[PDB]
C-alpha cells in the first residue's frame, strides 16, 4: 500500500513517503513462547526489467521499467480482511493503464443483522437446571 | 433369617420445576409373622 493504489498513473520504482500501510486488525502470534506481531497487507506486486543493461546500451542511471502490476485488492473489516480482487495491469507509452478483466472473490462471513429468533427444545425441554442435566 | 429394616423408592422420569408428583405406597401384609 505504500505507492499510490489509483491505477490512473504508472507506479514509481520508489515508494514514496506513504510507506507500508496500517491494517484494521492486526494480530499476533505466541506459538513459540515469544512474540510475533503482524501489521502489513500487500497492495500491489511490480515487475522491473532493468533494460538498458539487458539491451546493453546504456550504463548510467539503469531504471528499469515496470513490466506490469499486480493489484491485490481487499475487503477490510476489524477482525478480518482478505481479496475481493485481483488484477494484472500493465502501462502504455503514454502512461496510461491497462487492465485485465479482474478476478474476483467472495466469502462465507459473519453477520449482526439477520439473527433469528429463539426455539423451544422439547427435545430437552425440562432436562436441565442443576442436576437434570448431563452431557 | 431376614427382616426388612428401610425401604426408599427411585423413579426414572421428568419432572416439572416445581411439580411435586403426588403418589403413595402401602404395604398389605408381610410374611414371617414380621
Amino acid at each position: 500500500g505504500e505507492r499510490d493504489i489509483s491505477i490512473n498513473k504508472i507506479p514509481t520504482f520508489e515508494g514514496g513517503t506513504t510507506g507500508w500501510l496500517a491494517r484494521p486488525d492486526m494480530f499476533s502470534r505466541y506459538d513459540f513462547g515469544i512474540e510475533i506481531r503482524n501489521r502489513r497487507l500487500c497492495h500491489q506486486v511490480l515487475g522491473f526489467h532493468r533494460l538498458e543493461a539487458l539491451n546493453d546500451r546504456d550504463v548510467t542511471d539503469e531504471i528499469p521499467v515496470l513490466v506490469n502490476r499486480l493489484t491485490l485488492d481487499y475487503d477490510l473489516n476489524n477482525s478480518v480482511s482478505t481479496l475481493v480482487a485481483v488484477r494484472q495491469v500493465a502501462y502504455e507509452t503514454d502512461g496510461s493503464p491497462i487492465t485485465q478483466p479482474p478476478l474476483e472473490f467472495d466469502y462465507q462471513r459473519f453477520d449482526t443483522g439477520s439473527i433469528p429468533g429463539w426455539q423451544e427444545m422439547p427435545q430437552l425441554e425440562a432436562f436441565n437446571g442443576y442436576q437434570p442435566y448431563q452431557m | 433369617q431376614r427382616r426388612i429394616k428401610s425401604v426408599s423408592v427411585s423413579l426414572p422420569m421428568l419432572v416439572g420445576p416445581y411439580e411435586d408428583v403426588c403418589a403413595q405406597l402401602t404395604q398389605t401384609s408381610s410374611s414371617y409373622s414380621t
